[PDB]
């Protein structure tokens, strides 16, 4: 756009273009205008969130589309009836009002929940305005970063956030932290001369989001707001559209099952309805009533409160999910594409290794100091500790005595900050300690002197001499030492010790670490007496023949909980890929440190290096590992990427642009994988959005990433991902337990109508009462099944196969609808005839009685004993058939919630009282069940009446036949895991 | 199309076995079901704490019984008379042969079953007992005149008993219009509006296959022409309720009557 030549322009062309001064800057007027012209130097947020379209989007979705259609069909049927004078159409109204109501109320839930997520995430953001030091009219002063305009001369020092895209005009040791744009963990030199043609890789551009680690620089704002590199990345990630979630896909597929069955039951019973002499009008109103009865008014409620309970579990471990669907995704996930810098790692230069006493020590690099420290006993250590604690000018910001030492803000270079935290963690109170050793000379890090030196007087009065302490690049330190501390002494620095030093030096550099040497000399009190006047420029103290102390070396290390998390994920069969923009050496090193790449696994370059063979001749199948870098990832045909992806199962993508992370996620999704990405920087925001679930670091993470993500790790604890998996596999397994328990009772609601059509017996079951079942009595039972523990070892299972393994499928549908539902039906009708006969209507009289039954003009119909009943009296008797079919349903659901506890284990094995909440729910079920009957007046409120306690008992045999029949089912499942029986009677 | 051809039949047959087993269990349950209950008495009869009274001729316009007609125009009352006639076609002596001449004049209790093939004895109620409303001499049942005969009948409830004090008698009257007109006056048949108590109790359609409810006939002599009136017939008796608001036919009948000239 503009920058691809901005860094390349001469200063003359730059101030010409931007109408500015490379030394004095924008006039005050001009800059003010420019700000009006261009808007604030800030990234535009999404423009519109009308609180009402949040709600309007909450009212869509597979179930909700179904409920809506079913409401319409209710009302169209109400028209068709009222037009031809059919009474008690009020059942149609209720049904629709209920349906709509349920989806609306769920809706409010789903909306307010999302509200309560987005506030907590927003609770964590830092809303104090970032600042810039700008020079305008030759005046250096402080403005808010967003009042910067294109062309401003700005200035940066250590500690500053780069406030815009700045073309670097001058720099003294400017090193910068691009970990957010690139993946680059190592500090990056900024300097005025054009290093590249791509501004992403040129050195004379500092990037609007990033941090200046050290040094100083001055330069011209070349881009602001969404025109920055950062703004273009967040654009790219806005235009990314995220796919449908796995749980939604599952719900839609089973709404397709329910649709199929309701359509065909309607069809066949409408055809039937004509062939028994019904008006086309009323066979169509039956068709409608049937497809509506296949719709479970309450399942949306139960599914969302199930999901919401898992969201509560995850919140309470600092895992905050934006929408409830996302609660599940990590369960179905099978690939994890992960960021390295700041995601796997800490992005925090940490002291990792030391070389002293002829040995390589290794520091605890974890952030909670849960690792294992190095040997601090020796004299050589405390000497090195002294040189590194005294030869350092960094310092902690104040008021930080409670915040952990790795998390403390500091004023100092990258190296020096690292070492200060190292001294503070090892020696304790470093700043105090080094105050006790008054500094009386100092050479700061100098490009002509190439080291940093400082001379000090000592602590106790009895020792009057000075100690010169020095730190620098290892070779440069060694070329000024003549001596070395070893194991309690100070040895000549002979060729043995230099070969030993150089092996330790390159050994530690090979890990890709930043190593510095450290040396010292105690100056005489004869030649340097108390008060001696040390002059730098005429170097009147020694700077050779020093006493070498040790090497300390540093790296960006993995987060404490990360490697165990990666291993737990892999033993759950989750392929874990590393997508990082960092360089491939670092990429691989961390990949091994964490478990992406296993012990003894080699890349093809490792096989070639081991056998000493041209890489061409190596068999690529012999390499578990692979590290493909981002500028050969272009040259790869999508099928070269699928081949590489499934030839080496331990994959490492290095130097990968944000787009390329989107490519990898997409390429894995095309192969049917449910892929999740974990990330912090803005370079992850695109990938994070495309992924089936995006997981952003709460604290490390950029705003664009936190925005792309579906899930936020508020404490930046990677191991929450492995709890995410576990909970995710739970509700899945538990949702099909709850779904099934609510779908079966649908068949003993439909069939009494079916019979009532074909046989014309008085109405067995009214709509008011099946609303009470579905939307009230059986609800708690259905959501209590969300508290079921695993039955197998969930976390050693492979990812669910999205094609075969599904939420509800043909086995579960068939078995639940047409077998347990059947048994429930028979229990209903049995209790129907019994109540009728006991009150006077014999079963054979019941055949074809409906016309006379409902006939408001017969107020003297005769029963089997020839008793003449008014219309109201027959009506109360019908309400009794409602209540009797209802309590039949209930009792068989007390059978059904317990039977659905387990899908393969026996209830005697694990328990009836395992699930305290489910027992609670059943107590609640029979409580409200009894309230519906025996409350004074119920006949005239809802259609329930106090059924004689005989009729309670009549179904309990069928209930227990359900218990026993399903127990033998889930007894043969585990007993004879063969072919024939499990395909049919396992769900 | 989906599953295997060789096992489609196998679990096809499994479902068959499932339904036949379950069906069987239902069958046995309803066999026991019917073996449980007495053939002559209802086990509980819970909605029948009080009887409903029905009325003839029953003509509902909307909202209930609405009997309108014009005395000068035979075609508005011919079908009313005809539904009276074919209602009483089973109160004729020829049809009502299988019953006894009740003169007990108090509750007739049968403990032992004495009648062909073990049935019990019913009373007589022949048309002529309604007298002026029997179809003779008048086959228009007082309609042509303007004093129509409505036939009030109580629903039958096995072993139900309505009182001791007197016979249960019906009482029809306006819904009070006291300032703007006299009160209703009716002649009932048999007299005083009484169903003799030997007509209770009912022992069931198996115990008395040839049974017939007692009638009374209200003959409305007072009612004004070309004016809507609402008329209520209550049953006066101790063991009967006539103001159950959730059933307007329990013990009482209302109807709207309009007699045009
Ligand atoms: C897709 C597959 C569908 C399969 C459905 C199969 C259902 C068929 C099951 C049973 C039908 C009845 C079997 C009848 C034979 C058994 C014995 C029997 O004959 O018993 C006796 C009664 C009558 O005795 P009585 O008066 O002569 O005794 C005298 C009375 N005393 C004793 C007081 C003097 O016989 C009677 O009433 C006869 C009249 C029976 C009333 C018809 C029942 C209609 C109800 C149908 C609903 C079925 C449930 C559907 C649920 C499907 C779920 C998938
Ligand atoms: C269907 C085949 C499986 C067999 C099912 C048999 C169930 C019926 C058992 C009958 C055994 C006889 O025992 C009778 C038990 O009934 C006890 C309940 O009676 C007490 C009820 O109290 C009165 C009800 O109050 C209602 C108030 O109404 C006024
Ligand atoms: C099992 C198939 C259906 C038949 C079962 C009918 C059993 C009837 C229940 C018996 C209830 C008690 O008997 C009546 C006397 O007790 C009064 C209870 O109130
Ligand atoms: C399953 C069922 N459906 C009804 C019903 O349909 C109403 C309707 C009509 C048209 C469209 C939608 C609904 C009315 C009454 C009872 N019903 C029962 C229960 C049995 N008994
Ligand atoms: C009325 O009772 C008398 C008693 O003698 C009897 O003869 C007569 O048959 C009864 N009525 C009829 C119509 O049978
Ligand atoms: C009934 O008919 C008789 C003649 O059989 C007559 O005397 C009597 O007045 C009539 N009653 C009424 C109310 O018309
Ligand atoms: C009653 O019927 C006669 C004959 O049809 C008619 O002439 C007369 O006007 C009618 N009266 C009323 C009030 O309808
Ligand atoms: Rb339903
Ligand atoms: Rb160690
Ligand atoms: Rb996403």
């Amino acid at each position: 756009e503009m920058e691809i030549n901005d860094h390349q322009l001469s200063v003359a062309e730059l101030e010409q273009k931007y109408q500015t001064s490379a030394t004095k800057g924008l006039s005050a007027s001009l800059a003010a205008e420019l700000l009006l012209r261009d808007g604030p130097n800030a990234l535009r947020p999404p423009r519109g969130t009308p609180e009402y379209v949040k709600f309007a989007r909450q009212l869509a979705g597979g179930l909700q589309c179904l409920m809506w259609v079913a409401a319409a069909i209710c009302l169209i049927a109400f028209a068709i009836q009222a037009s031809e004078g059919d009474l008690t159409t009020d059942d149609n109204l209720y049904l629709a009002l209920a349906l709509i109501a349920v989806v609306v109320v769920t809706g409010c839930f789903g909306y307010y929940q999302e509200f309560k997520s987005t506030n907590i995430i927003a609770s964590f953001k830092n809303l104090v305005p970032q600042q810039a030091t700008v020079i305008r009219d030759g005046d250096k002063f402080q403005i808010n970063a967003d009042q910067l305009v294109v062309g401003d001369l700005v200035e940066m020092k250590g500690g500053d956030r780069v406030p815009a895209d700045i073309r670097i005009l001058q720099a003294q040791g400017c090193k910068v932290d691009n970990s957010s744009l690139t993946g680059e963990s190592e500090p990056q030199t900024r300097s005025p001369e054009c290093t590249h043609e791509s501004p992403l890789e040129t050195r004379n551009i500092a990037f609007f989001s990033t941090m200046c680690l050290e040094g100083t620089a001055q330069g011209l704002v070349v881009n602001t707001g969404d025109r920055t590199i950062i703004g273009r990345i967040a654009s790219l990630a806005s235009g990314v559209e995220n796919e449908k979630t796995p749980i939604a896909i599952e719900i839609e597929h089973f709404v397709d099952i329910i649709a199929g069955l309701a359509i065909l039951f309607g069809a066949t019973f409408f055809i039937v309805a004509m062939c028994i002499g019904y008006t086309f009008l009323r066979a169509m109103v039956f068709f409608m009533a049937i497809v509506v009865a296949y719709v479970p008014e309450g399942l949306l409620a139960t599914v969302t409160v199930c999901l919401s309970l898992t969201a509560k579990r995850l919140a309470s471990k600092n895992c905050v999910v934006k929408n409830l669907e996302a609660v599940e995704t990590l369960g179905s996930t099978s690939v994890i594409c992960s960021d390295k810098t700041g995601t796997l790692t800490q992005n925090r230069m940490t002291v990792s290794h030391l070389w002293f006493d002829n040995h390589i020590h290794s520091a605890d690099t974890t952030e909670d100091q849960s690792g294992q420290t190095f040997d601090q006993s020796s004299e050589t250590w405390r000497a090195l500790c002294r040189v590194l604690t005294l030869c350092n000018r960094a310092a902690f910001k104040s008021g930080q005595d409670a915040v952990p030492v790795p998390k403390r803000i500091v004023i100092g270079d990258a190296s020096e900050t690292a070492l200060l935290k190292f001294s503070e963690l090892t020696l304790g109170n470093a700043m105090g300690y080094r105050e006790r050793f008054p500094k009386v000379c100092e050479i700061p890090f100098n490009s002509t002197n190439k080291f940093q030196l400082s001379i000090h007087t000592l602590e106790d009065p009895r020792d009057p001499r000075h100690v010169l302490v020095m730190k620098g690049a290892p070779e440069r330190v060694l070329e000024r030492c003549s001596s070395i501390l070893i194991k309690g002494q100070e040895l000549p620095l002979d060729e043995q010790w230099r070969e030993a030093f150089q092996t330790a030096y390159l050994s530690l550099g090979g890990l890709g670490e930043r190593v510095l040497g450290f040396c010292q000399l105690y100056l005489s009190e004869k030649d340097y007496p108390p008060g001696y006047a040390f002059d730098v420029e005429a170097m009147n103290f020694p700077t050779s023949g020093l006493c070498f102390a040790g090497l300390v070396s540093m790296i960006d290390p993995p987060r404490a909980t990360v490697p165990d998390a990666v291993l737990k994920c892999r033993t759950a069969g989750i392929r874990v890929i590393m997508v990082t923009g960092d360089h491939p050496i670092t990429a691989k090193a961390i990949a091994a440190s964490v478990g992406i790449i296993s012990e003894g696994s080699e890349t093809v370059e490792d096989i070639a290096a081991r056998l000493r063979v041209p890489v061409d001749q190596v068999n690529r199948k012999d390499a578990r590992a692979c590290v493909i870098n981002g500028m050969q990832l272009k040259d790869m045909d999508p099928s070269e990427l699928v081949e590489a992806l499934r030839t080496h199962p331990e994959m490492v993508f290095a130097r990968t642009s944000p787009q390329q992370k989107l490519v990898i996620v997409e390429s894995c999704q095309r192969l049917g994988a449910i892929v999740a990405v974990t990330g912090d920087g803005v370079n992850d925001s695109p990938a994070l959005k495309k992924a089936d679930i995006g997981v952003a670091m709460g604290i490390a993470g950029s705003d664009a990433a936190k925005n792309a993500a579906d899930m936020i790790l508020l404490d930046d604890n990677f191991a929450s991902i492995v709890t995410g998996v576990e909970q995710g596999r739970l509700i899945f397994d538990n949702l099909k337990k709850s779904i099934a328990y609510t779908l079966t009772k649908n068949i003993p609601e439909l069939t009494p109508y079916l019979i009532y059509i074909t046989v014309s017996v008085p109405l067995p079951l009214g709509c008011i009462t099946i609303l009470f079942i579905e939307l009230c009595t059986d609800i708690f039972p259905s959501v209590s099944l969300a508290y079921e523990k695993a039955e197998s070892d969930i976390m050693h299972l492979r990812p669910r196969n999205p094609k075969r393994d599904r939420l509800v499928n043909e086995p579960l549908a068939a078995y639940s609808y047409f077998q347990i539902g059947a048994i429930q039906s028979f229990a209903g009708f049995t209790d129907y005839f019994t109540a009728m006969a006991q009150e006077g209507w014999f079963p054979l009289l019941c055949v074809g009685l409906r016309p006379q039954w409902e006939n408001h003009h017969l107020q003297d119909l005769q029963d089997s004993y020839g008793q003449e009943w008014t219309f109201g009296q027959r009506l109360y008797q019908q309400y009794t058939c409602y209540t009797v079919f209802f309590i039949s349903i209930e009792m068989c659901q007390i059978a059904d919630v317990l039977i659905r506890k387990t899908r393969r284990l026996s209830a005697f094995q694990q328990g009836f009282f395992r699930n305290r909440i489910l027992v609670i729910a059943i107590v609640f079920q029979v409580c409200i069940g009894c309230f519906l009957c025996y409350c004074p007046g119920m006949p005239n409120i809802f259609n329930f009446m106090p059924i004689r306690f005989q009729w309670w008992l009549v179904p309990m045999p069928f209930s227990l036949l359900i218990f026993v029949y399903d127990e033998i089912r889930k007894l043969g499942v585990r007993c004879c895991p063969g072919s024939w029986w499990d395909q049919e009677l396992y769900y | 199309l989906g599953r295997t051809l060789s096992r489609w039949v196998w679990i096809s047959l499994y479902y068959v076995a499932f339904y036949v087993v379950m069906s069987g269990i239902f069958a046995l349950c309803i066999y026991v079901l019917m073996r449980t209950i007495d053939p002559y008495t209802p086990d509980y009869q819970d909605q029948l704490k009080s009887p409903g009274v029905t009325l003839r001729p029953d003509v509902y316009g909307e909202k209930g019984l609405d009997i309108s007609y014009n005395v000068s125009d035979s075609t508005t009352w011919a079908g009313l008379a005809h539904t009276l006639h074919r209602f009483l076609a089973g109160y004729s002596p020829a049809a009502q042969e299988g019953s006894i001449n009740c003169t007990s004049e108090k509750y007739f209790f049968q403990e032992s079953f004495l009648a062909p093939n073990h049935t019990k004895f019913s009373c007589k109620f022949t048309a002529d007992m309604l007298q002026n409303c029997s179809g003779r001499p008048d086959p228009t049942f007082g309609f042509a005149e303007g004093k129509p005969c409505f036939i009030i009948k109580m629903n039958r409830i096995v072993k139900f008993l309505p009182g001791n004090s007197t016979a249960p008698r019906v009482d029809c009257a306006f819904l009070d219009q006291p300032r703007d007109g006299p009160p209703l006056q009716v002649e009932y048949f048999p007299a005083n509006g009484t169903y003799s108590l030997h007509y209770f109790p009912y022992y069931g359609k198996k115990a008395q296959p040839h049974y017939s409810n007692p009638l009374v006939a209200a003959k409305l002599l007072n009612v004004p022409r070309n004016r809507d009136v609402v008329i209520v017939c209550k049953i006066l008796a101790e063991h009967v309720s006539f103001d159950n608001p959730h059933d307007p036919y329990e013990g009482k009948v209302e109807f709207k009557l309009k007699i045009q000239k």
